[PDB]
RNA sequence: UUAUCCAUUUAUAGGGAUGAAUU
RNA sequence: UUAUAACAAACCUUGGAAUCAAUUUACUUGGAGAAGAGGUUCGUUGAACUCAAUUCAAAAAUUUGUUUUGUAGCAAUAGUAAUUCGUAAUUAUCCGAAGUGGUAAGGACUAUCCUUGAAAAAAGGAGGGAACGGCUUUGUGCUUUGCUACUCUUAAUACUUGUAUG
RNA sequence: GAAAAGUGUUUAAAGGGGUCCCCGUCUCAAAAGGGAAACAGGUUGAUAUUCCUGUGCCAAUAGUAUUAUGAGUU
């Protein structure tokens, strides 16, 4: 239908610190379990050190087209 | 859920656990006993330690034309249950401990 | 224990199938009064009568398949 | 000037009806035998149409805003008094009859009552702030 | 010799702290996104005792930001609050006996409890019953504050650092002689059992550095070193001075 | 700052301008 | 929920208080509404009160007067003290005033404290407004079409499900 | 910590409640704290708020189908 009166909702809200907030997503929030939380600062660690020369190159891996054509041809 | 190729232990015995003979022993004689079956239509039994109120209920049904209305049991210091067997109305406990002996 | 005092109810409960005893008692008063219990699975109900020919026949009344107790 | 003229939008305060928001259809101001006090005679709403979504289905809106009065004749000192004034959306006459609120059929009355709050939801009109207000459930 | 009883206190046994009727820690908010960015007010519900502390406690009750109820903290009450009274904590919160406010916030010679020393402790500093801090100053560079504490010290803290305008509670407590031994065994029977004490000049050897003599004297210098060990730190520990304090 | 260390919480909105509050 | 009565509180309506008043053993209280007048509730208590019934007579769409019962029911059938009679049964009794304040409990208060005097299981209440008749027919738990006894609620009864009360 | 033991959320992927979300160490510790419900009389050589007579009280009481009991809605 179409009234002002029966849909009329009081959704302006949102000020700091009065009324519960909206929502959001969280994933930046959560916990995690010890194992898997240590992998994800091991990749940090690894990126933020100055890593050695040849361990670098093995993280310099092609381009994707490139690498899915000699696997294509290796089959 | 369990799905075990053989199950680990099968005792193929007989059951060890207490049937009616073996559960209920003997009933009491005693000056009391005998009083109880005089006056209140209660019969006293002997059991076994581990005889429940249930079970005992289920033993006298089995082994007598008995139909008990409440049993109270206690553990005599003899290491033996002692159960109290109030009879049901329409059976008279005489004459069910001369059926009995 | 509970007490009647409205007749009729007092003879719809009797007249309920789980009332199995009636009691009928009476009383040497300071006259006979006439105690009229009855024995409800649930509860025993008395009616008090002043009066021996109403309770008469108030127990005449009552249904012939009741197990009528005449205490004293 | 007097605050309670028939029409006007209250708050119940106490009993019952503690914190139900209502119209005024006829005061009185006279002490008697029967009712020592000056009284109000009001017409209200015990349960307010439900919140409702657009999504929804027509008949079911309809069930939803649904709204249950009330009759009540009470204290003026128990009820606050609005800014609000529902002269216009409604003939106020017809709402509550005095001598109705003796008689036997007063749920039907009641009935009647709801029925015509719930058109009156239906159809706002140009739409009164005081018929907003009717229709929002106070919260406390 | 044997265990003196300063010794004993550390294993904690009969002396911990009589915990039993204690109404709970007393701690400011957790620091969220409200107190950072804006404000929050809550009701003071209720003000009380809480049993070893001289100090009021105010149950302060808010509502919670990220899901629907309310939540409870245990404030220490400043002089002034009261029951329904509203208490405001965040950065743009207003300047009121009372309130919780960032201590960069707050102009000098501002009173000030409950303070953390870091941001997030959850209130640190001053708090027993009389006691308040001083804001002092707030550096150019922003970000540090300076402050003094009740015992004189001047501290520098983070302007983030929250704290609370106001004294608190129970001033003057100490104003009152406690008269009877009896006021004082109540006193500590509800903290823990560190009273009577027995002077370790009354003890024999075993028992005190002290103890012993066919005198009661202490028979040698009664400052001890810093870095003396457990049995006999015992007088007057590190004393820079000592004597009738002329300063 | 990434090691390390401490704190805080349900690990709850990236940085600036004496009622109710949930589907 | 023992029914009522009485009483300390708490609240409601009315009423509008200085020439202050009510009021406690004590002080407590009052324009944030006192006294007075009428109510509501909890708590003590557990038959107080005409409490309930009945007796008949008069007034409204049921309330007043008089009388007889009921140890209010439990309850007299039980206890107690008697009295006999028999070799277990009958009878008669069990009720009218009040004081003391030892003990216990409850009440309303008042005072002391740098002492402010446990917790939880469990229960309850409130706020909130999620969800919403039944049967029959059609299509992929959901939607559409047609009809009006329905949703609760205790208690009993029956029947399968391991033997459905301690 | 060689273990034996010592500490008990300190850096856990620690069972419940609703229709995926929301809670959340476990366990023992009171025969004087908290707490479902009982009274009287009678009875034995010896037990009794426990047996007997009487009178109650408490907590359960699965589903499906009838019955009744009353509410509410037309
Ligand atoms: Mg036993
Ligand atoms: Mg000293
Ligand atoms: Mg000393
Ligand atoms: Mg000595
Ligand atoms: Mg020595
Ligand atoms: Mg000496
Ligand atoms: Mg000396
Ligand atoms: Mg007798
Ligand atoms: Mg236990
Ligand atoms: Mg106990
Ligand atoms: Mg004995």
């Amino acid at each position: 239908k179409d009234n002002p009166l029966i849909f009329e909702k009081k959704k302006r809200s949102n000020i700091i610190g009065v009324g519960v907030r909206p929502k959001k997503d969280l994933s930046k929030y959560v916990k995690w379990p010890r194992y898997i939380r240590i992998q994800r600062k091991k990749k940090i660690l690894l990126q933020r050190l100055k890593v050695p020369p040849s361990i670098n190159q093995f993280n310099h891996t092609l381009p994707k087209s490139q690498t899915q054509d000699l696997l294509n041809f290796l089959k | 859920a369990r799905n075990p190729k053989c199950p680990r232990i099968v005792k193929s015995c007989h059951s060890k656990t207490l049937d009616k003979y073996g559960l209920i022993k003997y009933p009491l004689t005693s000056e009391k006993a005998m009083k109880k079956i005089e006056e209140i239509n209660t019969l006293v039994f002997m059991c076994d330690k581990r005889a429940n109120k249930k079970n005992i209920k289920k033993s006298v049904k089995n082994l007598f034309g008995i139909e008990c209305d409440k049993v109270n049991v206690l553990n005599t210091l003899n290491g033996d249950k002692k159960a109290y067997v109030r009879l049901s109305g329409e059976h008279d406990a005489l004459e069910v401990a001369n059926k009995i002996g | 224990p509970k007490q009647i005092t409205d007749i009729r109810k007092f003879l719809k409960i009797s007249r309920k199938p789980d009332t199995t005893a009636v009691i009928i008692m009476k009383k040497k008063s300071k006259t006979v009064i006439t105690k009229l219990k009855l024995r409800t699975k649930k509860y025993l109900y008395t009616m008090v009568f002043a009066d021996r020919k109403k309770a008469e026949r108030i127990e005449n009344s009552l249904l012939p398949s009741l197990k009528r107790i005449y205490y004293p | 000037g007097k605050l309670l003229k028939p029409g006007k939008v209250i708050i119940i305060l106490n009993g019952r009806r503690a914190g139900k928001k209502a119209v005024i259809v006829n005061t009185y101001e006279g002490q008697t035998r029967e009712r020592p006090y000056s009284y109000c005679l009001v017409a209200g709403i015990e349960k307010h149409p439900l919140k409702v979504n657009k999504s929804m289905t027509k008949k079911k809106i309809v069930k939803r805003s649904k709204v249950k009065a009330f009759i009540k004749c009470i204290n003026v000192n128990h009820i606050l008094p609005t800014r609000y004034q529902v002269a216009n959306d409604f003939d106020i006459k017809s709402l509550a009859s005095d001598d109705v609120l003796k008689s036997k059929n007063k749920k039907k009355e009641v009935k009647k009552l709801g029925k015509i709050f719930r058109d009156k939801f239906l159809e706002p009109v140009e739409v009164s702030k005081d018929i907003s207000f009717l229709h929002k459930k106070l919260y406390f | 010799g044997r265990v003196i009883r300063g010794q004993r206190k550390g294993r904690g046994s009969i002396f911990k702290s009589h915990n039993h009727h204690r109404k709970g820690a007393a701690k400011l908010r957790h620091l969220d996104y409200c107190e950072k960015k804006g404000y929050i007010k809550g009701l003071v519900k209720d003000i009380i005792h809480d049993p070893g502390r001289g100090a009021p406690l105010a149950k302060v009750i808010f509502k919670r930001t990220e899901k629907y109820g309310k939540k409870e903290e245990l404030i220490i009450a400043s002089e002034g609050m009261f029951t329904g009274q509203y208490i405001s904590c965040g950065t743009k919160a207003p300047l009121s006996v009372g309130n919780i406010l960032p201590i960069g916030k707050m102009p000098e010679g501002t009173l000030i409890c409950n303070l953390e020393h870091r941001t997030g402790n959850r209130g640190t500093l001053v708090k027993a019953s009389g006691c308040y801090a001083t804001v002092v100053g707030q550096s150019e560079d922003g970000k540090k504050t300076k402050v003094r504490l009740p015992s004189g010290a001047k501290k520098t803290i983070d302007a983030k650092a929250r704290a609370m305008v106001g004294v608190v509670g129970a001033g003057g407590r100490i104003d009152k002689p406690i008269l009877k031994a009896g006021v004082a065994h109540h006193k500590y029977r509800v903290k823990r059992n560190c009273w009577p004490k027995v002077r370790g000049v009354a003890m024999n050897p075993v028992e005190h550095p002290h103890g012993g003599g066919n005198h009661q004297h202490i028979g040698h210098p009664s400052t001890v070193s810093r870095s003396a060990p457990a049995g006999q730190k015992v007088g007057l520990i590190a004393a820079r001075r000592t004597g009738l304090l002329r300063g």
